[PDB]
């Protein structure tokens, strides 16, 4: 079996992108958070406690064109507990066509690693957007990498990153840009 | 949350 069932019609012609959700698009902390974009309960051993979520600059923006250009799947190494909630207030337009956990990753070496060959798609129209060269390690040629978020409100890496998935979301292979 | 290890 693979991650992923067939792409819908209306998703089978464009490239996959995996999208890393922690640190990539969100930053999130048990610690309280005043002005909070989200906070979300979430049951560890019964006891629920909050997780403060921060939303990282141009994210809306960011997801609402890349569920255009893209199919756009959600594989955080976080649970879906946490995960689900988050992606249902961030996913304002549908763009995540499934949602993967860590139950999806691979363990390997001590690290968390989404192993695209799993995900049953033509590697040759995959890409990974995630915070973390080692969760790319199996398919580094299939990286679009972004720096780590936390609480940076200058950060603008999702806006600029945008010119250059456009371009990527036109080619057959994305090995043609990223080199094979 | 996302950990680097568990
Ligand atoms: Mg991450």
């Amino acid at each position: 079996q693979y991650l992923l069932p067939e792409a819908k019609a209306q998703d089978s012609d464009k490239i996959c992108v995996v999208i890393n959700l922690d640190e990539t698009l969100v930053h999130s902390s048990f610690k309280p958070v005043n002005n909070a974009d989200f906070i979300i309960p979430v049951e560890i051993d019964g006891v629920v406690h909050q997780v403060y979520v921060l939303k990282r600059p141009h994210v809306d923006e960011f997801l609402q064109r890349m569920g255009e250009l893209f199919e756009c799947v959600l594989f955080t190494a976080s649970l879906a507990k946490y995960a689900d909630p988050v992606a249902d207030l961030l996913d304002k337009w549908g763009a995540f066509r499934a949602r993967l956990f860590r139950e999806s990753c691979v363990f390997h070496r001590g690290n968390y690693v989404k192993d695209l060959s799993r995900l049953g798609r033509d590697l040759r129209r995959v890409l990974i957007l995630d915070n973390s060269p080692a969760s790319y390690v199996f398919h580094p040629d299939n990286a679009v990498p972004v720096a780590s978020w936390f609480d940076n409100m200058s950060d603008t890496e999702l806006h600029d990153l945008l010119p250059f998935f456009e371009q990527l979301s036109r080619v057959d292979d994305v090995y043609s840009v990223l080199r094979q | 949350l996302s950990p680097p290890s568990p």
